[PDB]
């Protein structure tokens, strides 16, 4: 009968809950969730850059230039690369591209290289530089090719294989990424008929670099129906540092090579679409699109991504808990 | 609750009370109907924003993961990344959850708290011009005006003015 | 205790009172005894028990040393697993060291807050049919049936029903 | 007159809690979540049992020291036990290159099968037979070698010639497999050995090249040998296949194993018994439902979190206030 | 605050209250002062030395930066000791800002508790034999001199020796 | 009027703030700084230990004993060591010194080395000691001179560079520190002229070390007027182990080695130009001395001794003491 004045709180329609030490499935008036666990299943461009795609051919079938990665040929700037896992085109004479690991860490990244011809052709005196083509190394146009970077350089018909020599001199700002290899061959026969008689050794040097090599003759299993190999190398050229080349035979001559230009750098393995969009965080597994703290995506991402969890749902309670009538 | 107010001695919330966290539920002759209180509302949307913000700014950080590869001949290397970066994916991971679950409780205790310190805050203006029911409720012992009651929630109620009169019914 | 009723204005424990955590004693011409309230007592069971559960589950990764041996020259990558494996386990123990003792803090406060929502559950009730004895204790200024203290127990009491009589004795003393 | 009055539970409990504000705290009740009791053995784990190496090292069994019979054939094992005193290990001096990665490629494995790679038949007119050294004795013999290995020297006539072998994997399983090369101590036995000239050992699969002649010097005397052997490993991926070409000092693969690939490797001296564990820690078996432990970081099977505190009790009773009397 | 005393139904601190953190102000015919409240000051006083002491000794582990250098051929190996090192660094400042805020917010929550609960000791003790003034203060309904005001200030108030004097005052006015 | 008590708290003149979860910027009665952010810009001694100064020398100066460097030739003992950014006195014969960094990490750690002449001249049998001093390794006194720990042996007015060999066997309790070479000339005339004519080797073995190498011949960039390098090479040999060095040419030979402690205490290179006083430290980080009680700290990750945790925070004050609501002067 007489007059009432009550002290409450809140209530609402809301079915949302949160956790608790104490307490799990609370409803709760108002809450957040911190976490995101959507994603475009695509790649995009970041800081309005594309990325590059490596198509049909790996880092090593385009860096070495395989004769069908001429599409990836000559100058590129990328935000992160994409390395398809079928792309069939690498190394295409068989051999082992030494500290590979190492190498791919340096190329990615990165964010430009501009290739340039670090030796021209005539470099070397005395010898062949228009044979070394191999059937394992076709390119879609002609059988027998081979990588773009490299010279197989290869004996005179007449006479013996030289001293070749060859020098450049990093005048640039920018360090130069180079290749260059070592030809195993097969047989004897082989080593005779390609390159003279005696011992053959091939020397590079740089003020801070040395390397030594000769042919280690012998037959392993064909591989793209070759029992030779070649062994490649790469290194990097700094500014203001001069190479030295020196060979007795056997070498496979560096031919172009990349200045390269260097913040965080991805090389995403994956098969998903580079499609015209943009974005702010890229995700091996898609972009993010999001204002939350937290994402239960991928722990592998190039731009401002969010952090990394493995939970499902992280929300915040901020309102009361619910109790309608 | 641990102040007992909500889901304690407060039974229930109200759908009615739209516009605010905590407020008043006035039954009179002229009628009935909810209001919020507007300022311990406001400091505690203020308090839990800055919460909530202090807890997106402390995790802003991010650990990242790296795909390099590893060599046939870099089998404790390339584990030694992956324990590495699980590791602290572990940590960061229950950081997170933790986290969650402990603010949570004690938000819901902030809202406990702030209910029943506005009861209190009501108590003490009316103190015996009015009956302490259960529930949060008071019962006037005199007749509460819409200014009373708009008075009450101001903190501006006139004890001695209602004193007389409410001790004669409270008596009767 | 911080609500203050545990180790506070409520001196002691009773040992007595075996079936709960939180609870009542009555003192009546029918009989005395100790009882549990048993929601009360439920809620923090089953709120303290979900914590114990949670921090379990929480806490159930495990960060794995290994075994690898190092080289005479790879001190660095050695002293790195070393380093890092430390760190962890730096980390690890922080965490659940730390937690404890805060958790321990928050969970006898939550103790005492329930005790002292109990006690402030019967204060409002009684009114002024009754008075504060300490140590949260009440003296009935009325007969109080054994119907009487279950009514004060369970919410029910009826302050109308015994006014008149405790009116009469409050001040008659 | 009447009373009620409002309480909480004692009960006898003497057990404490430190909390931030206070330590030495009595609780009525409490859960202690850390471990700190194990048995000091080690136990079967999935009901496997775990390999124990004895008196040998891993490079004792995995190469075939003679004294390492025991241990001889297929192993399966749960984790391997590698006792601190082992003294069979490499027998004739020289180094196991790549060690610490044989060490974590063999402790990633749970089974091992021994099989005959590489037949004494396969090196045409070389001694197959003589290839024995007082540097590794088995147990009954003065002078022995690897069971896994063929320490090949030239025939009495005698000339060393090129000698070639493959084997193509043809399986499902990676081929664990070991080679050498041996560097005589000095140019006389060198020639007694092996013939005359330059020699080299030569291996290659699809994947791997490797070439080595010998490097001829005395070296201190380790069990009475200043010679040396450098002893190499491999993995053959399925599907590969392995040539190999020498003309002098190869220590040739003889028997290798398919590999079947967390597993772990404790070198400790504790006893195996005939017992079952889930948890297996390098100090010992933990038989706990506890969270925490403080027993070990290494160990094998599901076991508690490991940290450095002596105990983690977790209040879940009220403070503790009994009446006195 | 939470518990509503500090910046709340109390609004000010006292500058003259110099021996204590919580305590009395009181007046009457004899004089006027200010007195901490000893045993709710020392309680706290110790309560929160543990919480630092605690805070300390937990966080007094190091992480280990290395200055080793790494060449040309280790660039994945030497970002991962950077990510490593940098990765312990970003949890370490994490738990340490978020438990100071954490801490912070507690601490002023438990100084806000000892005030309510002083508070509400004395509220208990006087009865009506008080009458509640707003900001904490009571008026004494009878004329209470030093060892009266001694007698709250130390928990033994004699609500029966002044019941009658402050009924006549209370019906008075 | 009526008698009065009241129930309040403390309030002082702080004008002290901290942070809480709720609210920034609340002034406290009483708070601790918990991070210091003070330093002492200078290198101090840690257990009583003074660091060593590098001065004008690298660490591969110091230890293959570069002329230039004979202020740090004698024995040495130290806590830590400091190596100065822009020191020019390193490798004065241009080469590469292999696995450096893992040498840089065996030399921290670090705590004294004993110098000891491990390979007297008369060693080497049949070649000529007295000849290897080249213009680019200048000592400050001598305009061609070589490191002191390195013997650069030559051919002798002979045709013939002899096979020549050396032994030395540890029976010492201590590690040795110890270091060789082998010389690429760039011509086949200068290899003809300095070491014998044919096929050439540097072979050296341990009970558990084998090195076998031979001479890469080729020009090289000009590094100190040197097209020619030399591949220098460090290696431990271990108490009661043996060392036989054999070489037909191109063999820079060990001279001088060191006796090497390890150390209990964690081992410390710092490159800093910062100075180095007669003064005592008990944290030592590589941007300064941190003299502290605080638990944590923002001045560097890098340190030797006990110091306080490092953090990225800028302040990290708990508060102890109540809001501070103090009334209102005017
Ligand atoms: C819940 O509330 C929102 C806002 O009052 C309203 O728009 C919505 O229709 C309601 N949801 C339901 C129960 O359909
Ligand atoms: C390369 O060119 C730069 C500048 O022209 C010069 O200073 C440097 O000596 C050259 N390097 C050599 C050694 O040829
Ligand atoms: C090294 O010294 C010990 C003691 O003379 C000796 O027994 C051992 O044979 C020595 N080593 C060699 C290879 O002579
Ligand atoms: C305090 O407030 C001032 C201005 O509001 C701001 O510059 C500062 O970062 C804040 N934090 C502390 C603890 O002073």
């Amino acid at each position: 009968p007489g007059d009432k004045i009550c002290i409450g709180y809140h209530a609402n329609n809301s079915t949302t809950q949160v956790d608790t030490l104490l307490e799990k499935n609370v409803t709760v008036t108002h809450s957040v969730e911190l976490l995101e666990n959507q994603k475009e299943k695509r790649f995009c461009k970041i800081m309005n850059k594309a990325p590059l795609d490596l198509k049909d051919c790996t880092i090593e079938g385009w860096i070495l230039g395989n004769p069908k990665c001429d599409l990836l040929l000559g100058d590129q700037s990328w935000s992160y690369i994409v390395e398809r896992p079928n792309a069939q085109n690498g190394i295409c004479y068989p051999g082992v591209l030494n500290e590979l690991e190492e190498l791919k860490a340096f190329i990615g990244s990165g964010e430009r290289v501009e290739r340039f011809e670090m030796f021209p052709k005539s470099t070397w005196a005395g010898v062949d530089t228009s044979r070394g083509v191999t059937n394992a190394c076709p390119s879609y146009t002609i059988d027998s090719s081979f990588y773009r970077n490299l010279v197989w350089i290869v004996k005179t018909d007449s006479a013996t294989y030289p001293v070749i020599k060859g020098t450049y001199n990093n005048t640039g700002t920018q360090p130069i990424l180079y290749f260059w290899g070592v030809h195993h061959p097969l047989d004897t026969t082989v080593q005779d008929n390609l390159y003279g008689s005696g011992d053959k050794y091939v020397r590079m040097g740089t003020e801070s670099m040395n390397f030594a090599k000769s042919p280690e003759i012998a037959a392993r299993p064909a591989v793209n129906d070759q029992r030779s190999r070649i062994d490649y190398y790469w290194s990097v050229l700094r500014p203001g540092e001069t190479l030295n080349v020196e060979s007795n035979g056997n070498l496979i001559a560096p031919w172009y090579a990349y200045k390269f230009v260097s913040k965080k750098g991805a090389v995403f393995k994956s098969d998903l679409p580079i499609e015209n969009c943009d974005a702010t965080c890229q995700t091996i597994t898609g972009v993010l699109r999001t204002n939350k703290t937290f994402q239960n995506v991928s722990p592998l991402w190039i731009g401002e991504c969010p952090k990394y969890v493995k939970s499902e749902s992280l929300r915040l309670a901020t309102g009361l808990r619910n109790v309608p009538q | 609750g641990i102040f007992g107010a909500i889901a304690g001695f407060i039974e229930g919330g109200w759908t009615g009370m739209i516009d605010g966290w905590y407020g008043y539920h006035h039954e009179n002759s002229q009628g009935s109907g909810y209001a919020a209180d507007r300022e311990s509302t406001q400091k505690a949307i203020d308090g839990i924003t800055n919460k909530v913000n202090s807890i997106i700014n402390k995790m802003n950080t991010q650990f990242e993961a790296v795909d390099h590869e590893f060599s046939n001949l870099e089998r404790r290397i390339g584990n030694l990344n992956k324990r590495m970066e699980d590791g602290f994916l572990d940590v960061w991971t229950y950081n997170a959850e933790l986290l969650v679950l402990l603010e949570n409780e004690r938000t819901l205790d902030l809202h406990d708290a702030n209910v029943k310190n506005l009861y209190e805050k009501v108590k003490s203006q009316l103190r015996d011009n009015a009956n302490d029911l259960g529930n949060g409720c008071f019962e006037f012992w005199h007749k509460c005006d819409n200014e009373c009651m708009e008075s009450v929630k101001n903190g501006t109620y006139d004890y001695p003015k209602y004193q007389k009169e409410s001790k004669l019914n409270r008596q009767g």
